[PDB]
């Protein structure tokens, strides 16, 4: 239990340091760009299955 | 050393691990029935009222 | 947020109520029964949020 | 006669092979699409999931 | 090399989102039934009403 | 942009609305469902854009 | 006559072994599924359980 | 048995120390993370099972 | 039995390391390319037997 | 005979060790591989036999 | 804080009682017994909590 609790404290602290350092507006912007990239890749994939159907 | 004996040895292991998980759940405090039976009875009378109207 | 969750779940319960009655009207008992169970489940979730609110 | 029946059997094998490869190509592309769909779903689950950066 | 293992990797990755299929399955079925069914009726009554 | 999307679907709804009434003005039976369904889908999308707007 | 009598005996035994191997490979897949399910069940019951620190 | 009791006292002190080091804000959130990380893995097992049934 | 079991464990672990390292999409793509190459070789072979028949 | 019994204990311990080192996922699959690798060879013998009969 | 757990064990006891009743109304003489036992345990706990409060 001692080291299991220790691990939880350490991971919590490390994740908080990450949460602190990052700026969620820049990350949210970057994230939307990445979602848009994935959307384009799915559009291409959809076009390919339509092409095979045809 | 045969393939089948290795297969049977791992098969028995897997079956024991399933049984262990089952038993662990029962010891922890089973809760995948007492709620199902209630939901069933409640939806039962709900179906009757819906069908009636 | 709790207010929003409460309202949203209530609205989902009504949508499944409508689906149950439509299934019943079509003559498919099983989907009506299941839909009324889903209606109850969403009502129960909404209820929990109501108390929480 | 021997060459014609030999060639015929070989032609049948060629047709079967080609049909199976055509199938494989079709299945490969729909798997690529489903993989990319899953990846897209994951990015929305991330951005529009819980809390974090 | 397996096409099936490629399927299994996809099956795994496209699952966390919760795809038991209790939701989608039921929904689509009844929807399409009464939806297109209602479209037939509507269309045919409009075709024999508004003239 | 939300206004424009709403309006665009309204225009597209009228394009399929005339085709639905046309099949119904010829005492046809199985054409109407196609145009009516398309119009219905577009007005549901417009509804969502209305809420958004 | 000797060749035919012996080559037919071998075919019966090959057929039996083919039934045997395929039995194991379909079991292999479902057992791996059962094992993964059991492993996961045990971990969630322990983690969501309040026992321990 | 005095040895074991000394060990008990030491573990108790260390347990209290790591409990005191917790910050509810970080740790409660970290606990939820663990719940979700565990759930994902079980979903993947159920994913396989459903495929095998099919 | 000891070393026979040892061998089975070692081969299983080695094959798992291979399964882990490889990406089955790239391999499936490569595999389809190789099947297409074999298909062309069989087409040529078929043409040759047709040529001899003729 | 105490020598043989000591050897028994050592083999038993090593047997238990290699059993514990098994992971069903890898090993069950590996076992199937061995079955298929063996079957291929028998098919090649039956292949020859059929040719000789012809 | 003590008062809180007291009052909450009370509600849990009432829930278990109602579940026992509902089970007895559906012809299940097994679930109701365990539910009554759980209620008894929680009521003992509530008693002790009341005393210490
Ligand atoms: N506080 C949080 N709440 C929810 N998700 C979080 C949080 N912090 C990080 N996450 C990330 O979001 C994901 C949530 O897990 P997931 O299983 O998708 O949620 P759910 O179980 O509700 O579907 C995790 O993979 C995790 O990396």
């Amino acid at each position: 239990a001692l080291f299991d609790r220790l691990g939880r404290v350490v991971r919590a602290n490390l994740n908080d340091l990450v949460s602190k350092a990052e700026d969620p507006e820049k990350v949210l912007e970057q994230a939307v760009i990445d979602m848009q990239e994935d959307l384009v890749q799915l559009r291409q994939a959809v076009a390919r299955t339509i092409a095979e159907e045809k | 050393s045969s393939a089948t004996s290795a297969f049977e040895r791992m098969e028995n292991k897997v079956l024991d691990m399933e049984a262990t998980s089952q038993a662990a759940g029962e010891l922890a405090g089973f809760g995948i029935e007492n709620q199902f039976a209630q939901l069933e009875a409640s939806s039962g009378v709900e179906d009757e009222l819906a069908a009636l109207k | 947020r709790t207010e929003q969750r409460l309202n949203q779940d209530t609205q989902e319960a009504k949508k499944w109520e409508d689906r149950a009655k439509l299934a019943l009207t079509n003559g498919e008992e099983n989907l009506a029964r299941e839909a009324l169970a889903r209606k109850k489940s969403l009502t129960d979730t909404a209820a929990a949020y109501q108390t929480q609110l | 006669a021997q060459q014609r029946t030999m060639s015929e059997n070989l032609r049948r094998n060629l047709a079967a092979l080609e049909a199976k490869i055509s199938e494989a190509k079709t299945k490969k592309n729909m798997l690529q699409a489903r993989a990319k769909a899953a990846k897209a779903n994951a990015e929305l689950q991330q951005t529009l999931g819980g809390l974090g950066t």
